[PDB]
């Protein structure tokens, strides 16, 4: 059975914009992000847990957010970057090594990379032996998160263009960076 | 013989080659990225091969290995199988799935995966 | 380790 995930069209459009910025315009994200994955999911859990009555609902929400954070930390360098961004990633790792502390992706990357991970959850779930009930619950929790994220598109996905602001979500790459990263 | 393209991004260029399988990878496409000024002196194996090398030299079976991990990760149970699978798969370039791309008929995918709007 | 160009 194909795993289907409902992503609101405005958030699909954010992901397509991202694809255009990195692979056509040769932009990458400004890192560390002003708003990190950890910050997004802390705000999400704090807000929606207040509107929750069942102790089992609260438990499931907390487990989902904790697992998503850990999974993002394991996925980021394995599968969530376009080729251009791998040079930036290598530099972050080298910096972390110098600092003698492991790189923690949820404290560096931001909402757009979380949204990337969400978009590829269907294929990742289908490559496991998760039973159908857990597949259903994981998809449902993800869709509930996306409903909340859509309501916050201004908070997390505005002011993206580095050709309009020196504070934007993305930065331009130099031709030297691009040459190193893309051969 | 090793392959002519990067397994992670499917493009040409300079690669590190796996010593137990045909795959080749750009230095920067690896996880972690390998520095070409500090290349490994001995053999090198991709993440997928490394995992199988791990499993084989294990006293327990891959089913049991997986079982203990899930027990160990009960606090994040719904993600435990997803988390366990990571280390058995080589790194790859991110690509948007077709169910996202197809929502935007004016957008095309170029020959290296790039966004194109003609 | 072995390298390759192509
Ligand atoms: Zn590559
Ligand atoms: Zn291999």
């Amino acid at each position: 059975p194909k795993i289907s995930l409902q992503i609101p069209i405005k958030l699909k459009s954010v992901l397509v914009d991202d694809w255009e910025y990195v692979t056509k315009d040769k932009k990458i994200c400004r890192l560390p992000a002003d708003v990190t994955v950890e910050m997004v999911l802390n705000k999400y859990e704090h807000e929606v847990s207040q509107e929750l009555e069942s102790p089992g609902s609260q438990s499931q929400l907390s487990e989902y957010c904790a697992g998503l954070k850990l999974y993002f930390d394991k996925c980021l360098g394995n599968m969530l970057l376009y080729r251009l961004e791998r040079l930036q990633y290598d530099e972050l790792l080298k910096k972390s090594s110098k600092d003698q502390k492991p790189l923690v992706p949820i404290r560096i990357y931001g909402a757009i990379h979380l949204l990337r991970l969400i978009s590829v959850l269907p294929e990742l779930i289908s490559s496991t032996t998760m039973d159908l009930q857990s597949c259903q619950l994981l998809i449902k929790q993800t869709e509930d998160f996306l409903v909340w994220l859509l309501m916050h598109v201004d908070e997390y996905f505005n002011d993206k263009d580095p050709n309009r602001s020196d504070d934007a979500l993305y930065v331009n790459t130099s031709s030297q960076y691009e040459g190193v990263a893309l051969g | 013989e090793n392959e002519d393209f990067c397994s992670a991004c499917n493009q040409s260029g300079s690669f590190l080659c796996c010593d137990t399988c045909p795959k080749s990878f750009h230095f920067l496409c690896l996880d972690p990225p390998i520095d070409p000024n500090n290349l490994p002196k001995g053999d090198w194996h991709c993440n997928e091969c490394k995992f199988k090398i791990f499993i084989n030299n294990s006293m327990a079976t891959l089913k049991k290995i997986e079982s203990n991990f899930i027990k160990q990760n009960n606090n994040v149970k719904i993600f435990a199988k997803l988390l366990f699978n990571i280390d058995s798969h080589n790194p790859k370039q991110f690509q948007l799935p077709n169910y996202i791309k197809e929502t935007f008929p004016a957008v095309k995918t170029g020959s290296r995966g790039q966004y194109s709007d003609e | 380790a072995r390298t390759k160009q192509t």
